[PDB]
């Protein structure tokens, strides 16, 4: 509380540590951080049993796809939702192989270098 | 690089360094600069002929000086230790690198009230013959935190408890009569 | 409360010297690293302990600081006032907003002479021999 | 003294010596004892053909340099030169070996 | 140890440069690079197509001389401005007023 008119310095009992971003001294250093909250995620969509991308954009993703092979073509409720599980899987068990090849470069977080490197050892590219 | 800039006028630049012994208080030719930065007293900073002036007590005129200030504000860029502040109200006033931190700008308030209350101190008693005292209006609380009375009221208890030298205690009671005796000749009665 | 709760012994710990018309040390954060910076004789800035030796006084507030100094130092560094030295034997090289580091050819940095041995190690043979 | 080469740098002209190369670099014979050891501990008196021999080394030498290369690629993701265990068995476990 | 260069001061080439360049009659884009060039725009709509040496002329030329007397258009812009830089803002507004944008 020495004041002083500069932010870190000023005021924080006007404010508050309790999620209150209005400018006064330094937040409380957890501020649920990142990481817990991201544990919070991935321990709920790790349990729970749900479609974890739109639907009607991802079938409209596909009638793009569609229409440049074909004119006129008809799909089908259930084919649509059978690709969309395979193509949401797909991303799924490739972040698990690009989890850990970030583990690999002594890295937590993914980047482009890691799919690269992931695709290449399946595969799929080159 | 040439001759005629390295050797023809060179003989005047060394010949005179490290030597503005008048100004006694650092006399290094680096230090001027700061000098009178530190010396100026104000927020936006010193002008080309405020630090001119600042740092003319004597030993200085400007033979070359005129240049050789901008060249080596140059090179106190290339340093980075200069900050300064813009526009045409301050006439690039520039400042020393003091860890003046810089922060965002919104929340300037059109007063300041904590400093106002300082010239009404700096007048009463000078308008009145008992000359103004020692800053005993607010201790040293006022710039250590800034609360009111309660808190700004225990801190000084703490203050004079902490040190139990009876010794030194002795003299709040010798020193503050020179006031009670002092109001007999400012005021004529109480 | 990080600047009115938990630093309760901030008035408590500098209360003596933290306010002097006379001389003062420096206030909170602000300001502390920075006359070590400046009066250094150091080629590689601070390294953590001569930190500690500038910044030790008579009277410090010294409760938990050591966690103080470093987010300090890092939210300079995020605002943009505090800049440093690569090293690895220099135990880190702390300097202040300096912009030393931007351009500057690489020719290796090695400043380090001070008269104090000096005068020692030339008192040293005349009193083995003859003051 | 002895002329010398700088570590590392033999491995290059080694290279280009054995990628281009149409041969199996591990001894035929005992390849043949290891497989017919191997081979005794699911079914014993077991008979073989040189050719047989000789199509497991090759596939055994194609899925090795083929890894190498596979492993190659995840030790510059390390950004260091060397190859080391944890390199394999992170390209064993993309490349669906380590299951 | 060698002597120091009498360099000069940024800018002040240009001016020398200026006297031979509009002086110049040549052309400044090499012939095998823009031969290049062109033969693959021509090959990104219609493939198997041949060149004459003439043509490929033909195409610099037309080619320099529009840029050449953009960048004269593009100045006037850059005095409006108070500068003598030549920017995106002031090769976009060059083109715009005169068309080629629309």
């Amino acid at each position: 509380s020495t004041g002083g008119k500069a932010p870190r310095k000023q005021l924080a009992t006007k404010a508050a540590r309790k999620s209150a971003p209005a400018t006064g001294g330094v937040k409380k250093p957890h501020r649920y951080r990142p990481g817990t909250v991201a544990l919070r995620e991935i321990r709920r969509y790790q349990k729970s049993t749900e479609l974890l991308i739109r639907k009607l954009p991802f079938q409209r993703l596909v009638r793009e796809i569609a229409q440049d092979f074909k004119t006129d073509l008809r799909f089908q409720s259930s084919a649509v939702m059978a690709l969309q599980e395979a193509s949401e899987a797909y991303l799924v068990a490739l972040f698990e192989d690009t989890n850990l090849c970030a583990i690999h470069a002594k890295r937590v977080t993914i980047m482009p270098k890691d799919i690269q490197l992931a695709r290449r050892i399946r595969g799929e590219r080159a | 690089m040439t001759e005629s800039l390295v050797l023809s006028p060179a003989p005047a630049k060394p010949k005179r360094v490290k030597a503005s012994r008048r100004s006694a208080s650092h006399p290094t030719y680096s230090e001027m600069i700061a000098a009178a930065i530190r010396a100026e007293k104000s927020r936006g900073g010193s002008s080309r002929q405020s630090i001119q002036k600042y740092i003319k007590s004597h030993y200085k005129v400007g033979h070359n000086a005129d240049l050789q200030i901008k060249l080596s504000i140059r090179r106190l860029l290339a340093a980075g230790v200069l900050k300064q502040t813009k526009g045409v109200g301050a006439s690039g006033s520039f400042r020393l690198a003091k860890s003046d931190k810089a922060k965002r700008s919104p929340g300037k308030k059109k007063k300041a009230v904590r400093r106002s209350t300082s010239p009404k101190k700096a007048a009463r008693p000078r308008k009145a013959r008992s000359p103004a005292k020692k800053p005993k209006a607010t201790a040293r609380k006022a710039r250590k935190k800034s609360r009111a009375s309660p808190k700004k009221a225990k801190k000084p208890k703490t203050v004079k408890a902490k040190s139990r030298k009876a010794s030194k205690a002795k003299k709040v009671k010798r020193s503050k009569p020179r006031a009670k005796s002092g109001a007999r000749k400012s005021p004529k009665k109480k």
